[PDB]
């Protein structure tokens, strides 16, 4: 009735503030992870001087 | 360029009468007329839906 009640409310702000630290952990992760990928196609410029081999000029 | 018909292959800012005139065996300059005269014969575009698909 007295003293579990008690030590539990002494508990209660730090594990509070732990948690937020961890949620905003979690979201600076999920940030970090965040790239714009760059792929690289074939130029067309080859396709065209093989279209130009083909047409055997 | 296709709304006035001009030929859709590109085409390079020549003088041949120079080029004739400049060279001196006339095989190499003769052939060169005939693949740039190819080249302006003929249409490089695709059919991009394909492509694309």
């Amino acid at each position: 009735d007295i003293m579990v009640p008690s030590f539990v409310y002494n508990k209660l702000p730090v594990i509070h503030f732990l948690q937020e630290k961890r949620a905003e952990q979690k979201l600076r992760r999920v940030l970090d992870e965040t790239y714009t990928e760059w792929t690289e196609e074939l130029d067309q410029a080859h396709v065209t001087d093989a279209i130009t081999r083909s047409l055997n000029i | 360029r296709e709304e006035e018909g001009l030929p859709g292959g590109p085409v390079p800012r020549i003088n041949w009468p120079q080029e004739y005139s400049s060279f001196i065996d006339r095989e190499p300059v003769v052939a060169k007329r005939i693949r740039y005269d190819t080249l302006a014969s003929t249409t490089l575009e695709r059919d991009e839906k394909q492509i694309e698909s």
